């Protein structure tokens, strides 16, 4: 499908595609960091702290 | 720099932005540093009584020997685990009071017992334990003395402010709000409660002192101002949160602790327990909460030790 | 793409312009003008000469004394430690007198130095105002800048002199410090019940927001028509060209009404001036005729009411 | 300690030096007086002497 | 003196109301200054009544103000009255508010983005009375900054990349030392036309001036000046407006729509 | 009506979308495709604001006092989902209408710029104001994880939101991007008064004086501060100051909560903890 | 001396000198007023 | 300490270097005195010596 490169500048198409893919990769990595399930920066041996004796991590709200 | 999203707790009405923001990883680190100690196994009911077995028990005389022994084991873990049982006792003579730690700790028992029974407006059945402040250290980590502030030239009167201090969360606010408010009973309220002037002569400088105290309160509980206030009207109790009512009693509770328990013990304490102005290490909001909205994030340790309640 | 007229691509150098000749008996302009290349890329390359007359010289001497007193007291506050001075510099400040002194002159370290710094800074600002008045007069220009500067001075005097005198206490005035005067700003609003509900604070913000709105509109407008020589605003005012017509027509088609090349600067002048005029008035009303702005707003039906989803028991009402 | 030290006025402008020197000495003079006023042991106005 | 004027009125309430009266008066003043140009309005309301109704809105017009131009160039009244002018276009549709289609060649129509008023037919003067916008051949003491490329000798290309000519000279503002126009020698008839700096995109690496406004063939019809070494305010508008028309008329695709 | 010099500029074309269909004028306004879309985006948003005022927070608190009218976002418990109409869903629709109206207004300015053959600085500058609004109601709420972080639509209630968000960081003045944004705002207001004064003082000179020249403008501020930026560059500077203030204001609010949760004065502990002191 | 006025402008110098003296005079009076021991406007 | 050390004045302007050195030495001397005044041990004005 060479027709695409007849109508789109190869330098601008690669700059746009490269920036898009890099932005997409950064966004998806962050989306995994948002979820603690896939937050690999917590460490492979991550264990959530155990709450005992009526502990609550957060104050009560609404 | 932190990364989103924080854990947000909504306290007020929607759109009013009365919320608590917690970094989940910072919150995780704080909780791991504020874990409670597992309660000792319950003492065997019955047995000999403290009154007719021990000689110089002046506070815990209502207990049985089994519960009394359990209490001593627990306070050893809570206060002096490294120094052991001999930190508060003369070796070979338990009944001896000829050591300052024994005299202080006996008054500390009255402090805890009075707190767990008479200050439920603040500690609300969670109560306190020797561990709540000491956290396994003979000297509690977060105590305060009357701060002279930064060094000044001999002919310069200190302002007590305009100096980066962690006591006011690194603002330039008056850096020693503990002394006038958490030891003395200076008026915290500065805001006039009428639309038009009606004799409220409180200076703008006095608002900075209240602001400094509120920075220390919020830092001690790891919360922001909206945890207790609607910032559109700081004076107004009707728009505040129930935590503001608790904090009001906590201020009076801390004053009671410092004036009636810590201060009378000043003579007994060594020079290393006193500040430059000679006042002893005193109790602030940070002493128990240590950066959390509740000490040990609401862990309930006192209920397992009947020695920590008044009879 | 198209030249956006944001940076000057090619700069041209001419002999430095001495300035429009001043009338007889004026001091010669001091300084040999130089040409900064980077200043010429965004603006005019020539730096200097400056006119330093008698009034400007006196303003300098008064101004330095104020700044020196402030800095000395900042350095004294960290016990002369120059290293601690740099560390705490933003937090350092010269506090106004304590409340117990009222309007009297307290000792040096208890607000006396603040009064001297306040007075000397005020004199230099007033002297600088006279300087702006005379420079415009010497060039045959009108006194619009002096009027606008006087408006800013009025707000400055309201903050540190007029209101503290009205309140009868120097402790109400602004400390001389970076973070300390921000602490004063926050404490002022807290003390007098949420300055957001001061209607003259609301107006001041509207004009401060409007100033950024107008300069963004006007600045972008002139850059948009600069291809027609729209930056030459004097010529467009005296002899309306296509730059001024297209600029006016753009805003007429956009929002239904427009200014002229001259009157847009009257909108600009008044929006900026009203920012500090309303700022000064709102400060003078605070603490003098209104104790609590939120309660004033409640009295006048301005503060919204929210459903009571959270409330606190008042411990004083027992 | 140099017979040719007078040549410094060929390098630096004598007028700018005098302005800088006089301005610096005045500020230094004010600063030293203010340091002593900020020192209780040397504040000659608040030391109470003479009684 | 108290803060309370009545049971409900207070000083702060009177002060804010006092501001609104001033602010209302101020807006009326500013709107009156706005209407010193382009008023009375041109409307079918006036056209259908035969000039009996003047459209000025509210506030009405102010009294004329005088601008005494320097070097006795005349006195210009801001709220003046201009002679009626006929546009070089026809309406696309007869309903009010409809646009107009320029007659003939749109680039040479003098309508729309290529429209321009008739400014004064005299040069803009410096403070000393010399012409302000002059070429570098007569502003001898003016020179290009050392770190910047000299525009003279650069190639001028149009919207389509076709060569239009070379920069023969640079026109500068004498009052404020900046480049205003590039004098381009058209390589079609050897006639020098001015190129405003606002329509010029310098390409320093290739020493090329890119003109996205118009094609290379359009440089032959750029309005010219009577005197080769000075330009009047009238001619400045004509030159700039011609290039501006290219932004809408140079190519068919520029009239839009995108989709 | 149209200005006495306006008729020669009313040309067909330059539309981004719609072509000849919407290319016309209504009174002074040019409508175009985005004027039609922008008007009905605005009309629906305004009508839903009035309806939100009509139902109010509840029946007892309902008010038509323009100061007290408030349309609040959802509770944070709804997250990024849609909320019921009376529980913040109205705010979500109005926000969408506002975004549609603002973008249509910006795009209508682009079409007007194309008709007049002028630069696109004005729609570009307006995009910064839109971007600041988008940060407040879209970017920051999404980063925070709930639409309830948007500010309520009310003249005074959105001030209560600003106050409480500010005190969520205990002292919002210490926000470094806030300090930078305020510096640009204050500098812009100063630069606007200076520019307005200089133009007015030159074109309206002393009594019995002729209009001054560009030399007088440059000489005037060189006599005062020793530097004159120039007649063209003051408009670059004014645009830069105004847009930088909004850019750094958008930064200051988007880092408050998403990228910083402690009190703002505590952020400066990086400087206080440098080993130099 | 006297040649000091060949390098110092008498017009600029006198204004700078008189301005400094006036500032100095104001400063000293302010310091004395601040001093309780030398404030002459008390009882 | 090279014999041709005098050639450095053919590279650096003597007037600028002399101004920079004098300014730096002055600010350096002020800084050291202020640091000493900040210390309890070396503040010669507050040490009570001589009594
Ligand atoms: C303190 C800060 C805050 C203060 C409070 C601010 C409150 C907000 C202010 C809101 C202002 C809105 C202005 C809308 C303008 C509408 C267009 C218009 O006609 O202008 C009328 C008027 C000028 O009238 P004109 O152009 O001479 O009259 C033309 C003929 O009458 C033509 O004859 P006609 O028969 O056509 O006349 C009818 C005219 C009648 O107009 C009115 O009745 C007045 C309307 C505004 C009141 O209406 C029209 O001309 C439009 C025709 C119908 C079309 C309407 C629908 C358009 C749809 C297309 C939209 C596409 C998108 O323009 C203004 O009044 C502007 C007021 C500006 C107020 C500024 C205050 C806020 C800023 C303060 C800070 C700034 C610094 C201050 C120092
Ligand atoms: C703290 C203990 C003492 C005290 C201890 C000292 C000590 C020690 C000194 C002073 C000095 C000074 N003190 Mg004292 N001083 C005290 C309290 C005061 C009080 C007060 C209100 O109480 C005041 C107003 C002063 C004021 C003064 C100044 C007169 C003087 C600083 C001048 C200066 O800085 O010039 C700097 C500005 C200049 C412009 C310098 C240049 C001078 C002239 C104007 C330039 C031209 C010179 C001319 C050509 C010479 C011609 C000679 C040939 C004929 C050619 N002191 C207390 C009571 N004071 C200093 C002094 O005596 O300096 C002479 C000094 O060393
Ligand atoms: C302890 C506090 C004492 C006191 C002790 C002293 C002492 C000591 C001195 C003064 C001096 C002055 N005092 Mg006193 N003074 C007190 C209270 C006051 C009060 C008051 C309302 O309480 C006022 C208004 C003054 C005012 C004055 C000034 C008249 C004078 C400073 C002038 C100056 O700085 O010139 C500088 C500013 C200029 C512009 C200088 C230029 C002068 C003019 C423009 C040029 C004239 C040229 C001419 C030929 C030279 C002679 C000039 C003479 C002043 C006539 N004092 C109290 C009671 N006062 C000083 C003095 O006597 O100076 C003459 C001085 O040494
Ligand atoms: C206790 C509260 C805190 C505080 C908490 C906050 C919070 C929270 C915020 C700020 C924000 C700001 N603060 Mg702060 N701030 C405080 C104190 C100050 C002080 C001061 C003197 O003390 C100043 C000068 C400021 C200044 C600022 C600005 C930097 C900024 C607001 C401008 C802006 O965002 O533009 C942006 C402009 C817009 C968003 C306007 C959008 C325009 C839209 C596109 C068009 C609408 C069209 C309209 C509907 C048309 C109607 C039709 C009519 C007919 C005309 N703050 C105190 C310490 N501050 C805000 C910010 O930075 O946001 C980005 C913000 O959220
Ligand atoms: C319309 C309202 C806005 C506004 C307007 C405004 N400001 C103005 C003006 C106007 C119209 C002026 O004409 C005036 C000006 O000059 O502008 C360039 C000014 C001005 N606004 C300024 C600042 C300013 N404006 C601000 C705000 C605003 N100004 C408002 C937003 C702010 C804020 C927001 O805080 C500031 C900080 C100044 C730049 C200037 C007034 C300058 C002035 O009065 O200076 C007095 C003199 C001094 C302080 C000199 C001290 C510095 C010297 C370098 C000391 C050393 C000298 C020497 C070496 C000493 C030698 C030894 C001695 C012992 C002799
Ligand atoms: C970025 C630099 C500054 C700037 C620039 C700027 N603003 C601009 C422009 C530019 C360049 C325009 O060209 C454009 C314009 O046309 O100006 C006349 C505009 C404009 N800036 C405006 C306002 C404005 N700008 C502001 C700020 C700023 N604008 C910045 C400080 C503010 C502030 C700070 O509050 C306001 C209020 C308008 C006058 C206008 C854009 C008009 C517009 O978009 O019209 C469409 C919308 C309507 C006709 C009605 C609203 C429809 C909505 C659905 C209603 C709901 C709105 C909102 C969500 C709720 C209510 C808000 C509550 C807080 C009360
Ligand atoms: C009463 C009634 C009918 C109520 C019904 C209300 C209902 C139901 C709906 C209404 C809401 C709807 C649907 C709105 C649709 C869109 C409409 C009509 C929008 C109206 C336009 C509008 C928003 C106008 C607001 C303008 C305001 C308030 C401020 C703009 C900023 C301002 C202060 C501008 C004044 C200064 C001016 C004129 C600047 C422009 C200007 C600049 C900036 C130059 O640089 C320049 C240079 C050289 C020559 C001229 C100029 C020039 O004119
Ligand atoms: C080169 O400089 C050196 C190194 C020599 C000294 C350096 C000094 C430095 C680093 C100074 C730094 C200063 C800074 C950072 C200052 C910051 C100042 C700020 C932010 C100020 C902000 C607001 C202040 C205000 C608004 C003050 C207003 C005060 C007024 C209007 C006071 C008026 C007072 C009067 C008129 C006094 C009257 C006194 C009466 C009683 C008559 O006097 C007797
Ligand atoms: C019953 C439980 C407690 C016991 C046994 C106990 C024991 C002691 C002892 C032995 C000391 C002296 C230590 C020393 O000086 O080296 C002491 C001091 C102190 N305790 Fe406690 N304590 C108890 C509960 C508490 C609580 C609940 C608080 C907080 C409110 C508290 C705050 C302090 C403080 C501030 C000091 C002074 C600092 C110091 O001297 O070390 N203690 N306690
Ligand atoms: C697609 C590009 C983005 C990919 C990633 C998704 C978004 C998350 C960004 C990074 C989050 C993170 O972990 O950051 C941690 C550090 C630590 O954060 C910072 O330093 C960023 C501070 C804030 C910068 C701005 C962020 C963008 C918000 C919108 C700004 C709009 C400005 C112009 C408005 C007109
Ligand atoms: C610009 C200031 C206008 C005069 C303001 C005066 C207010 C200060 C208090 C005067 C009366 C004091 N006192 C105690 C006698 O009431
Ligand atoms: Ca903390
Ligand atoms: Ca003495
Ligand atoms: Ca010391
Ligand atoms: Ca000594
Ligand atoms: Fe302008
Ligand atoms: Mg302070």
């Amino acid at each position: 499908l060479y027709k695409i490169w007849l109508a789109f500048d190869p330098r601008m198409a690669l700059i746009g595609l490269g920036a898009f893919l890099f932005a997409l990769a950064l966004f998806i990595h962050y989306m995994l960091l948002r979820s603690p399930e896939f937050d690999w920066l917590l460490g492979p041996d991550y264990a959530p702290v155990t709450l005992s004796a009526g502990m609550s991590a957060l104050p009560a709200g609404r | 720099c932190e990364r989103p999203p924080p854990e947000v707790v909504q306290k007020g009405y929607r759109g009013v932005a009365m919320e608590q923001n917690y970094n989940p990883r910072l919150l995780e680190a704080s909780i791991k540093a504020n874990l409670p100690v597992e309660s000792l196994p319950a003492a065997a009911p019955g047995g000999p009584s403290v009154s007719d077995v021990y000689e110089n028990v002046q506070v815990l005389k209502d207990l049985s020997v089994a519960e009394f022994t359990r209490t001593m084991v627990a306070v050893t873990t809570w206060v002096a685990p490294k120094e052991g049982c001999n930190y508060c006792h003369v070796p070979g003579n338990w009944a001896s009071d000829d050591i300052y730690t024994k005299v202080v700790s006996r008054r500390m028992f009255e402090l805890v017992r009075a707190t767990n029974s008479n200050w439920k407006d603040h500690v609300a059945e969670t109560g306190v334990t020797c561990y709540t402040c000491h956290r396994g250290n003979p000297v509690p980590k977060y105590v305060w003395v009357t701060d002279p502030g930064p060094n000044q030239p001999s002919g310069v009167t200190p302002t007590g402010q305009n100096y980066a201090s962690s006591t006011v969360a690194y603002s330039a606010l008056p850096l020693d709000p503990y002394t006038p408010f958490l030891d003395q009973s200076n008026e915290i309220r500065v805001i006039g409660q009428t639309a038009l002037p009606a004799g409220n002569t409180t200076s703008l400088k006095q608002a900075e002192w209240t602001y400094g105290l509120m920075m220390q309160i919020s830092d001690s509980l790891g919360v922001n101002c909206t945890f207790c206030h609607n910032s559109r009207s700081f004076y107004d109790w009707k728009q505040s949160t129930p935590q503001r009512t608790t904090a009001w009693y906590a201020i009076r509770h801390v004053r009671d602790i410092n004036q009636n328990y810590i201060w009378p013990l000043n003579d007994a304490l060594p020079a290393s327990r006193k500040g430059p102005y000679g006042d002893p290490f005193k109790v602030g909001c940070m002493t128990c909460h240590q950066g959390a909205y509740k000490p040990l994030y609401g862990a309930q340790m006192a209920k397992d030790y009947p020695a920590l309640y008044e009879s | 793409p198209e030249y956006q007229n944001i940076f000057t691509t090619v700069q041209v150098r001419a002999p430095a312009y001495p300035g429009v000749p001043l009338p007889k008996g004026s001091l010669p302009r001091i300084g040999k003008p130089i040409f900064s290349y980077w200043a010429g890329k965004i603006g005019d390359a020539q730096i200097g000469p400056i006119y330093l007359g008698f009034t400007g010289t006196l303003s300098i001497i008064f101004g330095f004394m104020a700044i020196f007193i402030i800095g000395f007291n900042m350095l004294a506050s960290v016990d002369w430690n120059i290293i601690q001075f740099v560390k705490h510099f933003f937090w350092l400040g010269l506090e106004p007198p304590a409340p117990q002194y009222g309007l009297t002159i307290p000792p040096l370290s208890e607000g006396g130095w603040w009064l001297m710094a306040g007075f000397f800074l005020t004199m230099s600002i007033l002297l600088w105002w006279v300087r702006t008045y005379k420079r415009a007069e010497a060039l045959g220009m009108s006194q619009h800048l002096s009027w606008a500067f006087a408006a800013a001075i009025f707000f400055y005097l309201s903050l540190g002199f007029i209101r503290p005198v009205m309140m009868g206490s120097w402790a109400e005035a602004v400390p001389f410090g970076i973070f300390p005067h921000l602490d004063w700003t926050a404490a002022f609003s807290i003390r007098y019940g949420n300055l957001y509900y001061n209607p003259f604070h609301m107006l001041s913000i509207a004009f401060l927001y409007g100033s950024a709105l107008l300069f963004a509109m006007h600045g972008a407008t002139i850059l948009a028509v600069s291809r027609f020589g729209g930056d030459r605003e004097i010529d467009q005012i005296t002899d309306r060209g296509t730059a001024a017509e297209r600029a006016a027509i753009f805003w007429r088609w956009t929002m239904g009404f427009n200014a002229s090349m001259e009157s847009i600067h009257r909108w600009a002048w008044w929006c900026a001036v009203l920012t500090v005029i309303t700022a000064g008035i709102g400060i003078l009303l605070t603490g003098t005729v209104v104790e609590n702005w939120y309660l004033w707003a409640i009295k006048h039906g301005v503060a919204p009411a929210y459903p009571e989803v959270v409330t606190a028991v008042d411990p004083y009402a027992t | 300690m140099s017979p040719d030290l007078w040549k410094i006025w060929l390098l630096v402008d004598p007028r700018r030096i005098l302005i800088a020197v006089f301005a610096f000495l005045t500020v230094l003079g004010l600063a030293i007086h203010m340091i002593l006023l900020s020192t209780a042991e040397f504040n000659w106005l608040e030391d109470g002497v003479p009684a | 003196m108290s803060a309370a004027i009545t049971e409900y009125m207070d000083v702060a309430q009177l002060t804010i109301w006092a501001f609104w009266f001033f602010f209302a008066g101020l807006i009326i003043y500013l709107r009156r200054e706005d209407k010193r140009e382009g008023y009375p309005l041109d409307s079918d309301r006036t056209e259908r009544s035969g000039g009996r109704v003047k459209v000025v809105g509210f506030p009405d017009l102010a009294e004329p103000k005088t601008f005494v131009l320097p070097h006795n160039a005349g006195t210009v009244m801001a709220p003046r009255v201009e002679a009626p002018t006929s546009i070089n276009a026809t309406p696309v549709a007869p309903f009010p508010g409809a646009p107009f289609e320029p007659n003939g060649d749109p680039m040479l129509s003098g309508f729309g983005p290529s429209a321009s008023p008739d400014r004064a037919k005299h040069c803009d003067l410096t403070f000393e009375g010399l012409p302000k916008i002059v070429p570098l051949r007569v502003a001898t003491d003016f020179s290009i900054a050392e770190r910047d490329p000299d525009p003279r000798g650069m190639t001028v290309v149009g919207l389509d990349g076709e060569v239009a000519g070379t920069v023969s000279d640079v026109w500068v503002d004498r009052s404020e030392p900046q480049i205003r126009y590039l004098e381009v020698k058209v390589a079609a008839g050897g006639k020098n036309v001015l190129l405003p700096i606002g329509f010029s995109r310098f390409d320093k690496k290739a020493r090329k001036v890119k003109v996205a406004a118009i094609k290379a063939a359009h440089f032959a019809n750029v309005p010219t000046l009577a005197k080769p070494d000075q330009i009047t305010l009238y001619e400045e508008d004509k030159v700039c407006a011609y290039y501006a028309g290219g932004k809408l008329y140079a190519t068919a695709e520029r009239a839009g729509p995108l989709l | 009506a149209m200005l006495s010099f306006e008729r020669k500029y009313r040309v067909r074309g330059g539309t981004l979308i719609g072509g000849d269909l919407f290319d016309f004028w209504v009174g002074p306004f040019y409508v175009g495709f985005f004027g039609v879309a922008g008007f009905f985006f605005a009309l629906l948003g305004v009508l839903l604001i009035v309806w939100g005022a009509t139902i109010g927070p509840n029946a007892e608190l309902q008010t038509y006092n323009i100061w007290q009218i408030s349309i609040a976002p959802p509770d944070l418990s709804y997250g990024l989902g849609m909320a019921p109409m009376t529980e913040g869903g109205l705010w979500q629709i109005i926000t969408i209408c506002a975004i549609g109206a603002f973008v249509s207004w910006a795009l209508r300015e682009v079409e007007i710029c194309r008709k007049l053959g002028i630069g696109f600085h004005i729609p570009f500058a307006f995009a910064f104001a839109i971007g600041a609004y988008l940060v407040l109601v879209v970017v920051r709420p999404i980063l925070m994880g709930a639409w309830g972080h948007g500010f309520p639509y009310g003249i005074l209630s959105h001030l209560d939101w600003v106050s409480n968000v500010g005190y969520q960081f205990l002292h919002f003045h210490y926000n470094p991007a806030h300090m930078l944004a305020i510096t640009f705002f204050f500098t812009n207001c100063l630069a606007l008064s200076m520019h307005g004064s200089l133009i007015l003082s030159v074109t309206n000179p002393q009594k019995g004086e002729e209009v001054k020249t560009s030399e007088h403008e440059n000489t005037f501020f060189r006599d005062i501060v020793g530097y004159s930026i120039g007649a063209l560059a003051i408009h670059r500077l004014g645009l830069f100051l105004a847009l930088s203030a909004v850019f750094w204001s958008a930064v200051c609010i988007v880092i408050s909560g998403p990228f910083w949760t402690r009190g703002w004065p505590e952020w400066w502990n990086w400087w206080l903890e440098l080993p130099l002191w | 001396m006297h040649k000091i006025w060949q390098i110092f402008d008498p017009r600029r110098t006198l204004v700078a000198l008189f301005g400094f003296l006036f500032v100095l005079g104001l400063l000293i009076h302010f310091i004395l007023l601040s001093s309780p021991a030398f404030n002459w406007l008390s009882g």
